[PDB]
C-alpha cells in the first residue's frame, strides 16, 4: 500500500536522525571513563559519528553506564535515567556494569546496571577498548536503524 | 518583491546559522587534532539536518513554569532580535538603509538581555535564575564597552549611517586608527554572545525542550555572525565598486567568515574566565582604556582638521 | 616622578595607559597647528542658503556675483 | 542565613556546600559512591588474585600500585626481584607516572575551560596505551609487575618505541606548556588559590606534590628508595607558594623528569631473568612446566594455592604519581592475606579539601578538586 | 637534586618592565596560544576511519575467551580446575565426570563474561593451553545472557578463532 | 586534513552571499536599472518628490533630461 | 512601511518556528511520566552585589546617552565650547568610575 | 607551485577508484576516497588494502563486502565482519599478510 510504503520512508528518516545524531550522557564512575575518554580521543573520535562530547542529562539520547554502580549511587543513576527525555538508551560498558564484574559478591556493588536501568548494549570488558566501546555504540546505531515505530504504529 | 527581499535575507540566516554548528564541529575537530563530523553527511554536510530533525522529535522535557507568557516569549523575542539585527547591515546595500542604523542596532542588541532574564525567571529552578542574572549582569557590563567603542568609531564614521562607513574606509580600514578599540571590541562581542572564554552558561534555559533550545542557540548563533558582519563592517570595510557590488560582498564574507573562524579558533584555546575575574577586565580594564580613548578620538578629529563630513 | 612612573608602569600599566592618552586628550588640542582650520573648515561648510544683500550703495568688500575676487575665499582649503 | 548546596552525583562526589553569597563557608565532600569493598575482597583471594585489585584503585596509576603490592608482598616474603625486572618496574613506573600527569594537568584545563591540551595530550596518553598493551595485553589494567618481578619479559622493539616515544614527548610537554603556563587567563584560575601551608600540608597527612608544592623537600624515590631510584639521576621540583600554580609547574616539571628517567633506564637496561628464580613465589616457564616434575607442581600449588606469605605485619609506601601510595599489608601465615589497607593520597587530600577552599568562591572549588588529583577509586576503595 | 620551579624575580629595568607591560597591553602569550592551536589546524589529525580502519594491537591481547583444540580434533581441556581456582573473579565454573572413552573432560566449562576482569590467569596457569584470551574484542551483545558463555560457545570461539590464536601463541610462547 | 572543513565554509559563505547578492539585484530591478535612491535627508526627499512628480507616470526612477524641455 | 513589514515578517518567523517547536514534539505519544537541583527547597537570598552591578550599569548608561550626539555634535562652529563640554562629560564618567573603585564598590564583581 | 601536486593527487584518487562512480562508492560507504595497494581479497568480497606513506594505523584498511552471509552490508558494515586470518594483519598484530 502507499501508507505503508510512506511510514517505511519515514522511519528511515527517523532512524536516520535518531542514529546519526546519538547524544551521549557518560556516567564516569571507574577506570571505563578513562577508556570514553580516549573513544573521545584524537583517534577514535567519537564525534566524528555524530556522536558528541559531554552533552548534559537532559537533552541526550543515550546514557553509557561506564564503571562501578554502587549501592549508595544506584538511586542517582535511576534519577538520571528517569531525567532523561525518550527516545533514551543505555549502554552498559565494562564487566562492573555488565554484571558486578570483579565486585560482584561485594556487600556494596548492584550487580549490574540492568538491575537498575533498562540495558540496550552490553560491552564486555575490564575496561572495553575504546574501539570496543566505539563497536558497541555502532551496534546501538544499527539497534536505532531497525526501529519500527511509525510502521507498528500504522499497522497498530 | 519587498518581500522576496526580506525572506531572501531571513532565510539564508537560518541556513548559515545550521552550517554555522558544522564549521565550529570541524574547526574544533582539526584544532583539537582530530576530526569534525565526516560520517553522517559526505563531509558530514548532513549533521545539521541530522541534529535538527533529531531536536525536532524528541520527547519534549515538560516544565513546570513559573510563567507561561515569558516561558513562550523569551524564544519568540530572541529569534525575533536575531533576525532584526540583519536589516541595517550594508551588504554593500542594506534592506533597510536609516540614518541611525549603528544606533538601532545597539538599542536593539541592548533588548536581548529580556530573553536570558525572561528565560531564567520562567523557569522554577533557583539556580537556573541565578546563572540568567549572571548572564545579564555580564551582558548589560559589556553592552557599557559596545556604547563608548562604537561611539569613538562614529566620530571618525560622521553619523550613525551604516553605509556612510563604507565610504569612511575608501582608503584605509578603520582598524588602523583605531585598534584597541578594535581589539577591545572584538573581546567585548566576544563577552555580549556568552562566548568562550566568556561563556559561564557551559561552565540559564535548561527547562526548555530541544526544539526551543534549539532555537535559543540559533538565536545564539545569528546573534554571533551578525556581530562578526558589523565588526567587518565597522573595522576591515571593504571596497566597493558601485557598479559591481558582488566584490563588496564577495570580501565582506571572505573577512566575516575569517572574524567568525577566529572566534571558533578563540573557544579553542583559552580557559573560562571566574565570573569576578571578567567583571575585573570590563570594569577596571577595558573601561578606564574605553574612557582614555574616547576622550582621544573626541579631540584628535579638531586637532589634526578631520573632522568627518556630517551627511 | 621616576620611581613612581616605574611602580605604576610595573603595577597597573593600563591605568598609566589611561591617564596617559587622556592626558595627551585634554592638552594636545590646545598645541597643534591645525586645530584651527577645524573651526575654519565648519565656518565654512554652508548648510543654509546664502541670502543676498540688497545692494545701497557703499559696499565695496561684497561681490556681486560667485566668480567674483572679493569676499571670503577656499583656495586654503584646497592648497592646506 | 546563608546558602546551602549540594552538587549532587548528576570519578563522582556528592558536595554539600555551605556559601555565603558568592564565598564559601564550608565544603563537605559526601564520597562512597565507589566504595566496592576491595579490601574485604582481598580477604578472600590469594596473593596472585589480589594483585588485579590495585590496578583499579587508582585507575589512572595501574603500574604504580601493582608495584607497591609488589613491594609489600615482595618484603614480607624476604625476596628480591631481579634487576632487570626492577629496571622495567621503573621504567614502566615513570610511564606511569607520565599517564597520570598527563590526566592530571588535561582535566584540571579541561574542568577550568582549557578542553584543547585534553586531546593534544591524550593521543601521547594512548600511545603509552599501547606500550601497555604490548608489554601485557591489556591496555589499562596489565598485571604485570607481580611480587617476584614481573609476569613476562619485554617483546622485541618494545625499547626501540619507548626511545621513539621518549625522543619526541618533550615537545608535547612544551606545547601543553605554551597553551598554560604563561596564560594569563591560567595564571588568573590558579594563583591565589588554595594556599596551602608546609605544617599543615604535613598535619593533613597530604603527599607527594601537595607537599612539594609547599616547599617540603619529601620524595620517597630520593630518602626512603625502591628498586633502582638510588641509580637512576633525577631531580625533584619543589614549590614557592603552596597554590594550584605551583602544583600545575610541579607535575609538569615532574614530566620532564620522568622523561630524564625513562631515557636512563632504557640506556641502563641489564640483561637476565625478569622473575625471581625462586620456583616457589614465581611460577616457572611453561617450557620448562611441560618438562619437568618439580616444576609442574610449583605451576600447580602456585595457580591453585599460592606461596604462603610469613607472618608479618608491613606497610609499604611507594611515590605514586598522586602522593605516597602505602599498601598495610598483614598475612596470617596462609597463601591469602589477612588484612590489606590500602592507603592511598586522595583519601587524606580530599579530606583536606575543606580547609584548601574555605574563602575561596565556587568557580575556585573545581580548580582545588583539580590540584588535588582525585580519583575516586583510590579515594573510596 | 631539587629544583624550583616558581622561584624567579623579574627584572626592574624599564626594558623588562615595558616587556611585561607590552605582554600585558597588547596580549602577546594569548597570541602565542593562538598560534599554537593554528598550528595543529594545519596537522594531519590522528584519526583513523573506524570500522574500516583498525587501532594497531599485539599478540599479547587479552579479548575474548576460546577453547583450544589438539591438532587432531580432541579438546585440549582436560578438566583439572586450575583456572577456575585462580580466576580472581571466580567467572569460571567447570563440572567434570569421564566420558565414554575414559577421557578426563568437563561436561560444564562456563565462564560468566561479564564477571570476567579479562587478566588472563586462567591463559597462564593452563597446563595444556586450552583456555586462551584470543583476539577479539567486539563481541557486544544486546542482552546479558549472551555474555554468559558456556562450553559450546568457547569451542565455537575456538573454532572461529584458531587460525589466528594459534598464529599469536606462536609469536608470543617464547617470552612465556 | 584542514581542507575537510572547506565544504561547510563553502555552504556557509554561499548562505552569507546570497542576501547582500539578492538585495544588490533587486534595488537594480525595481528602480530601474539603478541603486536605490538613499533619502536620508529631506532635501533628497524633496528631489525625489520633484522626479516622481516630472516622470508622469507616478516612478522618480523614470529620468526625463533634455528631451522634454524645448 | 518597509520596516514594519520586516519587523511583522520577522516576528511572525519567530511566532511559526516557537509554534513548530511547542506543536511537533507533542504530537508523539511516547509515556506520561511520574515523579515530574543544587538547592533543595530554599529561598533565593538576596544578593546585594548583583543589585550594585545593575545600578551602575544604569548610572553609566544615563551618561552614555548624554554623550551619543557627539559625532553631530562635533561639526559645531563653537568647537572650544563643544571640546570642553565632551572632555568633562567624559571626565566625569571616568570621576564615577573613579569613586566607584576606590570606595569598595566594585567588590567581587570588580 | 605545489598545491598543483595536491590537485593532480585528489584528481589521480578520484581517477583511482574507477571513476566518479566508484570514487562516490568509497565516498559514501567509507567516508575516506583514498586509494592504496590491494593486498588481499578473503572469500567473502572485503579488500584489504596498504599504503606506507600514512602513519601507523591509517597504513592498513579495509573495505568490506556489500553481501555477506546473507546480509546486505552496503550500508550495514561491522568490524566483525573481517575473518581472523586478516585479523592479525589488519589489527597490526603481525606484519604478513
Ligand atoms: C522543518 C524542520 C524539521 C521538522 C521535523 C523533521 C521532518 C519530519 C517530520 C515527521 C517525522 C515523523 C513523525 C514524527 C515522529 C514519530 C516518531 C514516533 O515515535 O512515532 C510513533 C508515534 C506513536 O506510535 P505508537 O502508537 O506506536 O506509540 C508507541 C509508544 N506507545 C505504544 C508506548 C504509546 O506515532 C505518531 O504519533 C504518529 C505521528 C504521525 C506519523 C507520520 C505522519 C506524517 C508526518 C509528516
Ligand atoms: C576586530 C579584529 C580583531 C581585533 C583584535 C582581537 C584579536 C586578538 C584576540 C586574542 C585573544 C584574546 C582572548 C581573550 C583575552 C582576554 C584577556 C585580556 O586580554 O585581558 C586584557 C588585559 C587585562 O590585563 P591583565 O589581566 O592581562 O593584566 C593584569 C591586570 N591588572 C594589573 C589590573 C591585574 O589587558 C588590557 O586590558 C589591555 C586592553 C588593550 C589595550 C590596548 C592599548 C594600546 C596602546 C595604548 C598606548 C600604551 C602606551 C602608554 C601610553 C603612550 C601614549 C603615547
Ligand atoms: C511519498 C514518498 C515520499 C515520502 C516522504 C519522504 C520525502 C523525502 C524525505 C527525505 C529522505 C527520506 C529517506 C531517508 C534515508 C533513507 C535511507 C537511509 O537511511 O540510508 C542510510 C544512509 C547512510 O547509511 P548508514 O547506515 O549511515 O551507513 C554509514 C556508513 N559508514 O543515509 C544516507 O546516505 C544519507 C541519508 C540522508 C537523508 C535525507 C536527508 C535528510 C532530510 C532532508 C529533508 C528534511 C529536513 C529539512 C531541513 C530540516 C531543518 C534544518
Ligand atoms: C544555499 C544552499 C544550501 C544547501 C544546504 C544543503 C547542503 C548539503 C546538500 C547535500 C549534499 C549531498 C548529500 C548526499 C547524501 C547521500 C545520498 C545517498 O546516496 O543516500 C543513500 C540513501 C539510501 O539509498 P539506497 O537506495 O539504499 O542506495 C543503496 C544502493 N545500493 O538514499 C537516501 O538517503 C535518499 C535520498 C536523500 C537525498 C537527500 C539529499 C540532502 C538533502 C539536504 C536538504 C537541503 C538541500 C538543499 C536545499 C537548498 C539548496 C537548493
Ligand atoms: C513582548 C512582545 C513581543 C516581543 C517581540 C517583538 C518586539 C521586539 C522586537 C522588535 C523591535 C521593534 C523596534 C521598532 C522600531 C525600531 C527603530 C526604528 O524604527 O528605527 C529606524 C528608523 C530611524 O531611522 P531614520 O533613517 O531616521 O528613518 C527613515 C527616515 N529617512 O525609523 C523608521 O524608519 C521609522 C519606521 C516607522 C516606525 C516603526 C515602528 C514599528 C512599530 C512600533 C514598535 C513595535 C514593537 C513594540 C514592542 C517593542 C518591544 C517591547
Ligand atoms: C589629567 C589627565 C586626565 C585624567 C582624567 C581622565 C582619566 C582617564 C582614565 C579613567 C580611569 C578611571 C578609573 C581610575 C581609577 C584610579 C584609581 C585607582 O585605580 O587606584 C587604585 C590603584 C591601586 O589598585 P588597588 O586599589 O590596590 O587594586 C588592587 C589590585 N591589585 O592605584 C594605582 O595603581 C595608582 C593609580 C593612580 C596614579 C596613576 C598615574 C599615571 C601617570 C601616567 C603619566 C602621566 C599622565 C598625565 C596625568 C597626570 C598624572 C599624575
Ligand atoms: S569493568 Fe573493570 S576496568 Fe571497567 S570500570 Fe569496572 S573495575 Fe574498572
Ligand atoms: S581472564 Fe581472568 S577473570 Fe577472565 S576468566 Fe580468565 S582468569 Fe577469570
Ligand atoms: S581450561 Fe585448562 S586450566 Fe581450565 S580445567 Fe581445562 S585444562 Fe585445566
Amino acid at each position: 500500500s502507499r501508507g505503508e510504503y510512506v511510514v517505511a520512508k519515514l522511519d528511515d528518516l527517523i532512524n536516520w536522525a535518531r542514529r546519526s545524531s546519538l547524544w551521549p550522557m557518560t556516567f564516569g564512575l571507574a577506570c571505563c571513563a578513562v577508556e570514553m575518554m580516549h573513544m573521545a580521543a584524537p583517534r577514535y573520535d567519537m564525534d566524528r559519528f555524530g556522536v558528541v562530547f559531554r552533552a548534559s542529562p537532559r537533552q541526550s539520547d543515550v546514557m553509557i553506564v561506564a564503571g562501578t554502580l554502587t549501592n549508595k549511587m544506584a538511586p542517582a543513576l535511576r534519577k538520571v535515567y528517569d531525567q532523561m527525555p525518550e527516545p533514551r538508551y543505555v549502554v552498559s560498558m565494562g564487566s562492573c556494569a555488565n554484571g558486578g564484574g570483579y565486585y560482584h559478591y561485594s556487600y556494596s556493588v548492584v550487580r549490574g546496571c540492568d538491575r537498575i536501568v533498562p540495558v540496550d548494549i552490553y560491552v564486555p570488558g575490564c575496561p572495553p577498548t575504546a574501539e570496543a566501546l566505539l563497536y558497541g555504540i555502532l551496534q546501538l546505531q544499527k539497534k536505532i536503524k531497525r526501529e519500527k515505530r511509525l510502521r507498528i504504529w500504522y499497522r497498530r | 518583491m519587498f518581500m522576496i527581499n526580506v525572506l531572501t535575507l531571513i532565510i539564508p540566516i537560518l541556513l548559515a546559522v545550521a552550517f554555522l554548528t558544522l564549521v565550529e564541529r570541524k574547526v574544533l575537530g582539526y584544532m583539537q587534532f582530530r576530526k569534525g563530523p565526516n560520517v553522517v553527511g559526505p563531509y558530514g554536510l548532513l549533521q545539521p539536518i541530522a541534529d535538527a530533525i533529531k531536536l525536532f522529535i524528541k520527547e519534549p522535557l515538560r516544565p513546570a513554569t513559573s510563567s507561561i507568557s515569558m516561558f513562550i516569549l523569551a524564544p519568540i523575542l530572541a529569534l525575533t532580535l536575531a533576525l532584526t539585527m540583519w536589516i541595517p547591515l550594508p551588504m554593500p546595500y542594506p534592506l533597510i538603509n536609516m540614518n541611525l542604523g549603528v544606533l538601532f542596532m545597539l538599542a536593539m542588541s541592548s533588548l536581548a538581555v529580556y530573553s536570558i532574564l525572561w528565560s531564567g525567571w520562567a523557569s522554577n529552578s533557583k539556580y537556573a535564575l541565578i546563572g540568567a542574572l549572571r548572564a545579564v549582569a555580564q551582558t548589560i557590563s559589556y553592552e557599557v564597552t559596545l556604547a563608548i567603542i562604537l561611539l569613538s568609531v562614529l566620530l571618525m564614521n560622521g553619523s550613525f549611517t551604516l553605509s556612510t562607513l563604507i565610504i569612511t574606509q575608501e582608503q584605509v580600514w578603520l582598524i588602523f586608527p583605531a585598534w584597541p578599540l578594535a581589539m577591545m571590541w572584538f573581546i567585548s562581542t566576544l563577552a555580549e554572545t556568552n562566548r568562550a572564554p566568556f561563556d559561564l552558561t557551559e561552565g540559564f534555559n535548561v527547562e526548555y525542550a530541544a526544539g526551543p533550545f534549539a532555537l535559543f542557540f540559533m538565536a545564539e548563533y545569528a546573534n554571533i555572525i551578525m556581530m562578526n558582519i558589523f565588526t567587518t563592517t565597522l573595522f576591515l570595510g571593504a571596497f566597493h565598486n558601485p557598479y559591481m557590488p558582488e566584490l563588496y560582498t564577495i570580501n565582506f564574507t571572505i573577512k566575516s567568515l575569517l572574524l567568525s573562524i577566529t572566534f571558533l579558533w578563540i573557544r579553542a584555546s583559552y580557559p573560562r574566565f571566574r565570573y569576578d575575574q571578567l567583571m575585573h577586565l570590563l570594569w577596571k580594564n577595558f573601561l578606564p582604556l574605553t574612557l582614555a580613548l574616547c576622550m582621544w578620538h573626541v579631540s584628535l578629529p579638531i586637532l589634526l582638521s578631520s573632522i568627518p563630513p556630517q551627511t | 616622578v621616576a620611581a613612581f612612573l616605574k611602580n605604576v608602569w610595573a603595577k597597573e600599566p593600563v591605568l598609566v595607559a589611561s591617564f596617559a592618552i587622556a592626558g595627551l586628550a585634554v592638552i594636545l588640542p590646545t598645541l597643534s597647528p591645525y586645530t584651527k582650520y577645524s573651526l575654519m573648515i565648519n565656518r565654512a561648510t554652508p548648510y543654509n542658503y546664502p541670502v543676498p544683500l540688497r545692494d545701497d550703495g557703499n559696499m565695496p568688500d561684497v561681490p556681486s556675483h560667485p566668480q567674483d575676487p572679493q569676499g571670503p575665499s577656499l583656495e586654503w582649503l584646497k592648497r592646506l | 542565613s546563608n546558602l546551602t548546596l549540594n552538587f549532587g552525583p548528576q570519578g563522582v562526589l556528592r558536595l554539600v556546600m555551605e556559601l555565603s553569597g558568592e564565598m564559601v563557608r564550608k565544603c563537605d565532600p559526601h564520597i562512597g559512591l565507589l566504595h566496592r569493598g576491595t579490601e574485604k575482597l582481598i580477604e578472600y583471594k590469594t596473593y596472585l588474585q589480589a594483585l588485579p585489585y590495585f590496578d583499579r584503585l587508582d585507575y589512572v596509576s595501574m603500574m604504580c600500585n601493582e608495584q607497591a603490592y609488589s613491594l609489600a608482598v615482595e618484603k614480607l616474603l624476604n625476596i628480591q626481584p631481579p634487576p632487570r625486572a626492577q629496571w622495567i618496574r621503573v621504567l614502566f613506573g615513570e610511564i606511569t607516572r607520565l599517564l597520570n600527569h598527563i590526566m592530571a594537568v588535561t582535566t584540571h584545563a579541561l574542568d577550568i575551560g582549557a578542553m584543547t591540551p585534553f586531546f593534544w595530550m591524550f593521543e601521547e596518553r594512548e600511545k603509552m596505551f599501547e606500550f601497555y598493551e604490548r608489554v601485557s595485553g591489556a591496555r589499562m589494567h596489565a598485571a604485570y609487575v607481580r611480587p617476584g618481578g614481573v609476569h613476562q619479559d619485554l617483546p622485541l622493539g618494545l625499547m626501540d618505541d619507548i626511545y621513539e616515544f621518549s625522543k619526541n614527548f618533550s615537545l608535547r610537554i612544551d606545547e601543553l606548556e605554551e597553551m598554560l603556563t604563561n596564560n594569563r587567563i591560567w595564571r588568573n584560575r590558579t594563583v591565589d588559590i588554595g594556599v596551602v601551608t608546609a605544617e599543615d600540608a604535613l598535619n593533613y597527612g597530604f603527599s607527594g606534590v601537595m607537599l612539594r608544592g609547599s616547599g617540603i623537600q619529601w620524595d620517597l624515590r630520593k630518602t626512603q628508595p625502591y628498586d633502582v631510584y638510588d641509580q637512576v639521576e633525577f631531580d625533584v621540583p619543589i614549590g614557592s607558594r603552596g597554590d594550584c600554580y605551583d602544583r600545575y609547574l610541579c607535575r609538569v616539571e615532574e614530566m620532564r623528569q620522568s622523561i630524564r628517567i625513562i631515557s636512563q633506564c632504557l640506556n641502563k637496561m641489564p640483561p637476565g631473568e625478569i622473575k625471581v628464580d625462586d620456583a616457589k613465589v614465581s611460577p616457572p616457564k611453561r617450557a620448562e612446566m611441560k618438562t619437568s616434575m618439580e616444576s609442574l607442581i610449583h605451576h600447580f600449588k602456585l595457580y591453585t594455592e599460592g606461596y604462603q606469605v610469613p607472618p608479618g605485619a608491613t606497610y609499604t609506601a611507594i611515590e605514586a604519581p598522586k602522593g605516597e601510595f602505602g599498601v598495610y599489608l598483614v598475612s596470617d601465615g596462609s597463601s591469602r592475606p589477612y588484612r590489606c589497607k590500602i592507603k592511598a593520597p586522595g583519601f587524606a587530600h580530599l579530606a583536606g579539601l575543606d580547609k584548601m577552599s574555605k574563602g575561596h568562591m565556587l568557580a575556585d572549588v573545581v580548580a582545588i578538586i583539580g590540584t588535588q588529583d582525585i580519583v575516586f577509586g583510590e579515594v573510596d576503595r | 637534586t631539587y629544583k624550583y620551579v616558581n622561584l624567579r624575580e623579574p627584572s626592574m629595568d624599564m626594558k623588562s618592565v615595558t616587556d611585561r607591560a607590552a605582554q600585558t597591553l597588547l596580549w602577546t602569550e594569548l597570541i602565542r596560544g593562538l598560534g599554537m592551536t593554528l598550528s595543529y589546524l594545519f596537522r594531519e589529525p590522528a584519526t583513523i576511519n573506524y570500522p574500516f580502519e583498525k587501532g594497531p594491537l599485539s599478540p599479547r591481547f587479552r579479548g575474548e575467551h576460546a577453547l583450544r583444540r589438539y591438532p587432531s580434533g580432541e579438546e585440549r581441556c582436560i578438566a583439572c580446575k586450575l583456572c577456575e581456582a585462580v580466576c580472581p573473579a571466580q567467572a569460571i565454573t567447570i563440572e567434570a565426570e569421564p566420558r565414554a572413552d575414559g577421557s578426563r573432560r568437563t561436561t560444564r566449562y562456563d565462564i560468566d563474561m561479564t564477571k570476567c576482569i579479562y587478566c588472563g590467569f586462567c591463559q597462564e596457569a593452563c597446563p595444556v593451553d586450552a583456555i586462551v584470551e584470543g583476539p577479539n574484542f567486539e563481541f557486544s551483545t544486546e542482552t546479558h545472557e549472551e555474555l554468559l558463555y558456556n562450553k559450546e560457545k568457547l569451542l565455537n570461539n575456538g573454532d572461529k578463532w584458531e587460525a589466528e590464536i594459534a598464529a599469536n601463541i606462536q609469536a608470543d610462547y617464547l617470552y612465556r | 586534513m584542514w581542507f575537510e572543513v572547506l565544504p561547510g565554509i563553502a555552504v556557509m559563505g554561499v548562505c552569507l552571499f546570497i542576501p547582500g547578492m539578492a538585495t544588490a539585484r533587486i534595488h537594480r530591478f525595481s528602480n530601474g536599472g539603478r541603486e536605490k535612491r538613499v533619502a536620508h535627508y529631506s532635501y533628497q526627499w524633496y528631489l525625489m518628490e520633484r522626479d516622481r512628480r516630472v516622470s508622469g507616470v507616478n516612478r522618480y526612477y523614470v529620468s526625463k533630461g533634455l528631451e522634454n524641455i524645448d | 512601511m518597509n520596516l514594519m513589514i520586516t519587523l511583522l515578517t520577522n516576528f511572525t518567523l519567530a511566532t511559526l518556528l516557537v509554534t513548530i517547536a511547542f506543536w511537533l514534539p507533542q504530537l508523539n505519544v511516547y509515556s506520561e511520566k511520574t515523579s515530574p537541583d543544587p538547592m533543595g527547597s530554599a529561598r533565593l537570598p538576596f544578593s546585594m552585589k548583583f543589585f550594585l552591578v545593575a545600578i551602575t550599569f544604569l548610572l553609566f548608561d544615563l551618561e552614555i546617552a548624554l554623550l551619543l550626539p557627539l559625532p553631530w555634535a562635533s561639526q559645531t562652529t563653537n568647537l572650544n565650547t563643544m571640546l570642553t563640554m565632551a572632555l568633562l562629560l567624559i571626565f566625569l564618567l571616568a570621576v564615577s568610575l573613579a569613586y566607584e573603585w576606590t570606595q569598595k564598590g566594585l567588590e567581587w564583581t570588580e | 607551485m605545489e598545491l598543483l601536486q595536491v590537485l593532480k593527487r585528489g584528481l589521480q584518487q578520484v581517477s583511482g577508484h574507477g571513476g566518479l562512480r566508484g570514487y562516490l562508492r568509497v565516498l559514501f560507504r567509507a567516508n575516506d576516497v583514498r586509494v592504496g595497494t590491494l593486498v588481499g581479497e578473503d572469500k567473502y568480497g572485503n579488500k584489504y588494502y596498504e599504503d606506507n606513506k600514512q602513519f601507523f594505523g591509517r597504513h592498513r584498511w579495509v573495505i568490506y563486502t556489500t553481501e555477506m552471509n546473507g546480509k546486505n552490508t552496503f550500508w550495514d558494515v561491522d568490524g566483525s565482519m573481517v575473518p581472523p586470518e586478516w585479523h592479525r594483519w589488519l589489527h597490526c598484530m603481525t606484519d604478513d599478510p
